RNA sequence: GCUCGCUUCG
């Protein structure tokens, strides 16, 4: 007999976003009932549906073969297309909030007492995750005072239990990477684990970002299978927001305030861009002015005046990224990678 | 139905286990893990929400030998309990104090 | 008589649309020293990328304003300066950039960053989630192509458009294709004479 | 004038994303229309749907795209090496010398099960084993190390430090990781193409 | 709006629904939540066996 | 264009096909002098949050 | 519409200090100064009560009666 | 030195120009070489202590001394939340013609706070409508406008051209059922505020209508919530690394709270010191001063919370304080009973 | 004795390229035994240090001084004779490279440790012979005394 | 119910 049972948990069902650019904007998950009235899903997925919860309406169809159940759920599983055919890309990776919480969690500064500790990383422990073993890691500094680190607590999220043969390694260049330090950079942007352990270095968006490879959930997707890193995803979308909203990041009108010496400087650039364009002008109008190759004299005084304006630009966004100082979250955001980057900081 | 037990596997293992506590939110939950957290025998202790939707809560303890997590678990009760009465009595005082000497 | 619930679009005078994510209770929202607690919690992240410091100063003229009773203007290529409000926040004891020490109300410690706290004038748009939630069942078929309908107050299905085609046959997925396009749509028995054709 | 001209330059990126959205549709459902018909055989041949053979080999080599790892290239042969010496690291087993190495790879790499590997990969194989046996040597050669395995501080084994048990499973690693990357038969492969070209 | 394009290469069906979406991080990557309402509406035929 | 709010002084006796009103509206902390020019304040569309 | 009864943030009584209020501005008192004087010491009941607009009267007088 | 900064990590919470420092509570066994942080109940009843500072009708001010951050947030929230009260939850309506809207009249009465004890009442069962006795209340609001036959011939205000034209909570009258009468006498229940405006009327206009009021904690709907604002904050503790005299002295009394730091002449000359620290908010404003930045340590006390409790006046805040307390008892002991009930 | 490292250190500078973190800083030492310079993070809030500070440092397999490597899982409630006694400042790492001196680039003889104390670096480096019993993938403890 | 137009939504 036929039974026309309600959709409950564990259905395989197909997701998509009407605008599809590529075969991922369509993809079959898993159904979950709440009590709500929303399709709730993973933000990591966002990229590949191009959402950005402003009002998106998605779609969501539901098969009504076994055979066809078992293709999506195979074919088109999550798991199975965290990377794009394009170039191989993983897309599926930590998104805007991700990339912020586990760079404040990753930064040397963190230090975390053993209730803290204990706290984020319990954080995780719901789900298939309530049948493993803690493996609570050794702490850094013991006599003064027992603290561990944030990057040990990030490290856990790669390998939980002692069951997990998770090995994690990795050897990459972060983006505010220095050049000369070899894994002893000043900023510390040099990404370093070695067996599933951050060894050295702050996760970024060039870590763990969907920007190219060498993102740490691509290297479990690769080594690992899938599994492995879908589950790591979950540990870090379960643990960065905790830790997030227990230290507190927040952006104000003196984030984004200029300095004395910002003003100063901008003044000092803005005098000398308007002398050196006003030279330019009355030397093309009066006289002859050194004409570029390829082009005419108008042209070469146009060329030369966006010349100065963006000398004036940048040398106005060096003061002011030199002038910030650290914890400014807007600088924070575009030090990760996360969200914004140093042009728009210096254009607001 | 309100308190449940989980051990950490199949293996039944009384190191490790896991409270899963009904009709609670992050106040019981917490005072709960500040006040077993002093006791020296806790190697790990953490309480986690599955899902704001839901009204449950999920304590992890590991101790440090053979303790079966559960003697934690009560001695941490009776200590949150004990300072609770201690402090009504306190406040139950003071308040009446101060209103004896305000008239 | 509708309430805001998940799904709701809300708008805060900025171009800033965003939808109802999570509704915590009181107890769990961050409180002040004074015990105030915020009804909207905004992501910060959203600033970078658009640059919306007119936010940030609307923001800190209406918290200048609801502290002297005032109502302070955001004219265009005008209104009211920063330094004044800087004052007037000043004068009243709070912090002169809006940022106020806050205390987690989940973990009960303080936050290791002071908080973005003032009152914005947050409008409700007509987009509810109750009006565009879809449900299709078999439910009735057009005439001339026996199909489900299109629109909701017609209570039509969903359509696999051309590229969702295009998006299952780069998956090959060949029998959830034919189910989808052929089986669940419009399916149907004919009678073809071999002889004939 | 400045926001006037800021407002100019936003609604010439809306009219420019307005365009670039129905001209790149139109665009992707050409070359949809167009590659559809393409799929990998199981014979390692592109056909078309009427028989006829596109490529007699997808890409020249048959590895799939979306298991490339490296820039266009299956494997990225450092990472690799290191991910195997820290996963398996043989802390009772001595250092493989140049010498050594090379003779190893050589008696590894003639096995069956690397018969059906193309000569491309074995070559790059070949190569990358030699480079690494030269770093090694010229690593010997600054600190004096002896091939004999007597030198007095044993730190400077730990330089450049190789065991015929990661060797192994170096070699194994590339080997499955070549298999599991090539084009899986059956595969849409023109629709991907189409897709891949359109976003 | 023809026949091809319209009737053929892509067409409407049932069984489906449509509803704007929320972030929710507490759900795995390959899992998304549907509401009780759109459950109880699309319908999943199951075959009665063992 | 689309924001919800009060329509005017006669919204009761109003019949429409479609009608949205807000509970308690509230006039903004910050308006622009074409906010007052125009009347908006004693017809708000928001509140203050 | 109407002043309503509670506070949206924290949640005091602030429907009982409507008219009250407009007697201080039928008086010659500010607004910071009768807001102070009735009790509003946070500003989120400065704002419930200065931002509110009364629109009741407005709809009584196209009120049937 | 170090372990005057261990002190400081473990005892103060340093407020900084960016951010904030220690903010964790780490006195645990474990953390600390030198301390021994296990539990003991004997300390905590030594070093706990309470004091009241301020308490009037509907608002309480209190300093507990020894407390955790863990224990005053979940006081915090009991009191918030899970602290029952009676609110308005059933409306039966007999013909409104109102201009306000029905549901907007049933949500303007739920929120009206009613100045029943809460602890003399029970929850209502699953379902039961109707109601009994014990746990439910009945409101009878039935308010008439009409013309005042006696008025001026112009009569602008609507106060002299008519009567009852605006609704207040007073108008609102206990129907008593079964033996309530005689339990509470005349006068206790009733609307708290008694001035609370529900609607505005027209003549010809009427409101007539029941509410049936049941117990309910806070956490299902803020209705219920008791207090209306029931805060706690650190005690700060301003010092001074260097003696400041002189003018910049006068500074201070204008970076600071009014209340906090006094100039006093001691030789003729004014120097700053702190008077009470209770009175600072901490606006940061020292910060702005460049040569006054390193010559104050702002802190907080973080075994120091005063805790503010206004309330709606449904009952005293001591009382209130007093059945949050009770509340979480209540919490212990059943989970304790299903401990031992699955042991 | 699981000592494989003991050595008195002077500080010649706190921070080369500005105050980067509020918490750590990367001293540089120079031994005066040997000529091994060492590049270390060290948490300046609960062990504060100067610029010419002189400090004993001592990189051991085992915290135990009776030789029992047994270092499955530390206990910090457990009290017991250890060798963390007798130090200051105790930290908890991996050795997690070993990379020669590129430059000399003929007969060259000396090395460098790279230890990750939880994100710490601790760069050693000086002559092998002094490095002996350091292998990659080995934890280790350090214990830092300062002296007058 | 068919058609067309406007309007919004991402
Ligand atoms: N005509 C359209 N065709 C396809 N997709 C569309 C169309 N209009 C909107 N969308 C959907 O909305 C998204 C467009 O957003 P996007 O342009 O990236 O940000 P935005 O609208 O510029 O926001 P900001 O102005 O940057 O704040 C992407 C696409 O899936
Ligand atoms: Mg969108
Ligand atoms: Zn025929
Ligand atoms: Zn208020």
């Amino acid at each position: 007999d036929i039974v026309e049972r309600h959709l409950i948990d564990g259905d395989v069902v197909l997701f998509n976003r009407q605008p599809s650019l590529h075969k991922l904007s369509i993809m079959a998950h898993l159904a979950r009932v709440k009590p709500h009235r929303t399709f709730r899903f993973n933000e990591c997925v966002c990229t590949p549906y191009n959402a950005d919860f402003d009002g998106d309406e998605m779609n969501l169809h539901l098969p009504q073969t076994e055979e066809a159940k078992a293709e999506a759920l195979v074919l088109m599983g999550t798991k199975a297309n965290l990377v794009t055919p394009r170039n191989g890309e993983p897309l599926i990776a930590a998104i805007q909030d991700f990339l912020t919480g586990a760079y404040l969690l990753t930064l040397k500064d963190t230090f975390f007492d053993r209730a803290k500790a204990c706290q984020i990383i319990a954080s995780i422990l719901v789900g298939k995750d309530e049948k493993i073993k803690v493996r609570l890691p050794p702490p850094t500094i013991l006599k003064p005072v027992t603290l561990w680190t944030g990057k040990q607590i990030f490290s856990v999220i790669l390998r939980p239990s002692d069951d997990n043969p998770v090995r994690a390694n990795l050897r990459t260049k972060g983006k505010q990477y220095c050049g000369k330090g070899e894994d002893l950079c000043a900023n510390d942007s040099y990404v370093t684990i070695q067996n599933s352990e951050l060894m050295s270095g702050s996760m970024d968006k060039g870590t763990l970002g969907s920007g190219s490879k060498n993102n740490i959930f691509y290297i479990l997707l690769r080594d690992w299978g899938q599994n492995e890193a879908a589950d790591a995803m979950s540990r870090l979308a379960r643990l960065a927001p905790v830790y997030l909203s227990n230290r507190g990041f927040s952006i104000g009108i003196g984030d984004v305030t200029p300095g004395q010496g910002l003003l100063k400087a901008k003044y000092e650039l803005l005098n000398a861009g308007y002398k050196k364009c006003d030279e330019y002008i009355e030397a093309l109008n009066t006289g002859k002015l050194q004409q570029q190759p390829g082009c005419t004299a108008e042209e070469t005084l146009e060329a030369l005046i966006l010349k100065e304006l963006s000398v004036i630009r940048d040398h106005a966004g060096s003061a002011c990224l030199r002038e910030l100082d650290k914890s400014n979250s807007p600088l924070t955001m575009a030090l990760c990678g996360s969200k914004g980057s140093f042009i728009n900081i210096s254009q607001m | 139905k309100t308190a449940l037990e989980m051990v950490q596997a199949a293996g039944t293992d009384r190191h490790c286990v896991t409270f899963v506590l009904h009709e609670e939110d992050h106040t019981l939950g917490n005072s709960l893990r500040y006040m077993i957290m002093k006791n020296p025998e806790v190697e790990f202790c953490g309480y986690t929400t599955t899902h704001p939707s839901e009204s449950k809560i999920n304590l992890r303890i590991q101790t440090r030998g053979t303790l079966p997590a559960v003697e934690p678990f009560q001695r941490g009760l009776n200590e949150l309990m004990n300072v609770c009465q201690h402090v009504l009595d306190k406040f139950e005082a003071s308040i009446k104090d101060y209103k004896d000497q305000k008239a | 008589t509708r309430r805001p619930e998940i799904g709701d679009k809300f708008s805060s005078r900025h171009g800033q649309k965003g939808v109802c994510g999570l509704i915590v209770p009181q107890e769990d929202m961050p409180f002040c020293d004074s015990g105030i607690c915020p009804d909207i919690i905004m992501n910060p992240h959203g600033f970078p990328s658009r640059m919306t410091v007119g936010k940030l100063i609307e923001l800190l003229a209406g918290k200048a304003g609801v502290l002297d009773g005032r109502f302070h203007y955001g004219t265009a290529f005008g209104g009211s300066k920063v330094k004044d409000v800087c004052e007037d926040l000043v004068r009243h004891g709070y912090n002169y950039l809006g940022k106020d020490y806050v205390t987690s109300g989940i973990t009960g410690e303080p936050l290791e960053a002071y908080i973005y706290f003032g009152p914005v004038y947050y409008q409700k748009l007509k987009h509810m989630v109750l009006d565009k939630m879809h449900a299709r069942a078999r439910g009735p078929r057009a005439v001339l192509t026996r199909q489900p309908t299109e629109g909701r107050s017609r209570d039509g299905g969903l359509r696999l458009g051309e590229m969702e085609r295009d998006c299952l046959i780069g998956y090959g997925a060949s029998m959830l294709l034919l189910e989808r396009l052929m089986i669940s749509s419009d399916a149907f028995e004919v009678d073809v004479c071999g002889q004939c054709g | 004038t400045e926001f006037f001209f800021h407002t100019m330059a936003g609604r010439e990126g809306l009219v420019d994303t307005a365009v670039k959205t129905a001209e790149t549709g139109y665009m992707q459902r050409r070359l949809v229309k167009s590659l559809e018909d393409l799929c990998s055989q199981y014979d390692l041949t592109v056909r078309s749907s009427t028989g006829d053979i596109i490529q007699f080999i997808y890409g020249g080599d048959g590895l799939d795209p979306a298991a490339m790892e490296g820039k266009d290239e299956p494997l990225e042969f450092k990472r690799v090496l290191d991910n195997i010496k820290a996963v398996f690291p043989c802390p009772s087993e001595p250092a493989l010398s140049k010498n050594e190495l090379i003779l190893t790879t050589e008696s590894i790499m003639k096995k069956s099960e690397f018969l059906c590997c193309q000569d491309s990969f074995l070559q790059e194989i070949k190569k990358f084993i030699k480079g690494v046996s030269e770093k090694i040597k010229k690593t010997r050669d600054k600190y004096g190390i002896n091939d004999n395995g007597t030198t007095e501080p044993r730190v400077l084994y730990q330089l450049d430090r190789i065991t015929p048990t990661q060797v192994e499973k170096f070699l194994e690693t590339c080997r499955d990781k070549y298999m599991r990357a090539q084009m899986e038969p059956g595969s849409a492969v023109g629709a991907l193409c189409a897709q891949s070209i359109g976003e | 709006q023809g026949r091809f394009r319209g009737n053929l290469s892509g067409k409407r069906v049932d069984f489906s629904g449509r509803t704007v979406i929320s972030p929710d991080p507490n759900l795995r990557i390959d899992e998304v939540a549907v509401p009780v309402h759109v459950a109880k509406i699309l319908t999943f035929p199951e075959k009665v066996n063992k | 264009k689309q924001a919800m709010g009060t329509i005017g002084y006669n919204q009761r006796n109003r019949i429409d096909t479609l009608m949205y009103l807000l509970a308690y509206p509230q006039k903004p902390m910050v308006k622009t002098k074409t906010i007052e020019l125009i009347e908006f304040e004693k017809l708000p569309a928001g509140q203050n949050a | 519409m109407i002043i309503p009864v509670r506070c949206f943030t924290c949640g005091k009584i602030v429907g009982n200090k409507w008219e009250a209020y407009l007697g201080l501005l039928q008086a010659e008192y500010t607004e910071g100064d009768a807001l102070d004087a009735l009790g509003l010491k946070r500003y989120c009941c400065r704002r419930m009560l200065l931002a509110h607009v009364d629109l009741i009267e407005k709809l009584l007088n196209y009120a049937p009666l | 030195a170090a372990s005057q900064a261990v002190e400081e990590m473990r005892s103060r919470v340093v407020l900084g120009e960016f951010g904030v420092r220690n903010v964790h509570t780490t006195d645990f066994p474990g953390n600390y070489s030198g301390y021994d942080d296990a539990w003991d109940q004997d300390r905590f009843e030594k070093n706990f202590r309470v004091d009241v500072v301020h308490m009037d009708e509907n608002s309480l001010e209190f300093d507990m001394v020894g407390i955790d951050a863990a224990i005053a947030n979940a006081f915090r929230r009991i009191l918030l939340a899970e602290v029952p009260t009676m609110a308005v939850e059933k409306v039966l309506v007999y013909n409104n013609t109102s201009i306000v809207q029905d549901e907007i009249l049933a949500h303007r009465l739920g929120l009206i706070p009613i100045h029943a004890d809460p602890r003399l009442f029970e929850y209502r069962n699953q379902g039961d409508e109707e109601g009994t006795e014990i746990d439910t209340l009945q409101f009878r609001l039935q308010v008439r406008c009409t013309r005042n036959p006696h008025a001026a011939k112009d009569s602008s205000d609507p106060n002299e051209l008519y009567v009852n034209h605006k609704v207040y909570t007073r108008h609102m009258t206990w129907i008593p059922l079964g033996n309530q009468a005689d339990l509470f006498p005349e006068g206790t229940i009733r609307p708290v505020h008694d001035d609370i405006l529900i609607a505005q009327l027209r003549p010809g206009q009427e409101i007539d209508l029941l509410m049936h009021c049941v117990k309910g904690i806070g956490k299902d709907h803020a209705k219920f919530s008791p207090v209306a604002t029931a805060s706690y904050r650190l005690l700060p503790d301003i010092t001074l690394l260097e003696p400041v005299e002189g003018e910049a002295a006068e500074e201070l009394s204008r970076c600071f709270s009014p209340g906090v730091i006094e100039v006093q002449e001691v030789q003729g000359k004014k120097v700053a010191r702190v008077a009470n620290p209770r009175l600072d908010t901490f606006s940061r404003e020292i910060f702005r001063n460049e040569k006054l930045k390193k010559v104050v340590r702002l802190a907080r006390v973080r075994d120091h919370y005063i805790f503010s409790v206004e309330s709606t006046g449904v009952l005293p805040p001591d009382v209130l304080v007093s059945e949050a307390i009770k509340v979480l008892m209540g919490k212990c002991r059943r989970f304790l009973d299903e401990l031992d009930a699955v042991q | 004795a699981g000592i494989l490292f003991e050595d008195i250190f002077d500080v010649k500078d706190i921070d080369p390229e500005g105050k980067k973190f509020d918490r750590v800083s990367r001293l540089h030492c120079e031994s005066e035994s040997f000529k091994m310079d060492l590049i270390l993070d060290v948490n300046i809030q609960i062990y504060p240090v100067d610029l010419g500070d002189k400090f004993r440092l001592v990189i051991a397999s085992t915290l135990y001084e009776d030789g029992t490597l047994d270092d499955g899982e530390y206990n910090p409630t457990d009290d017991r004779p250890s060798r963390a006694d007798q130090f200051e400042y105790v930290m908890y790492g991996k050795v997690y490279r070993i990379e020669g001196d590129e430059t000399s680039t003929e007969a060259a003889t000396r090395l460098s440790a790279y230890v990750s104390y939880g994100g710490l670096l601790m760069r050693l480096q000086g002559d092998a012979n002094n490095l002996h019993g350091f292998e990659v993938d080995s934890r280790v403890y350090l214990l830092m005394k300062k002296l007058a």
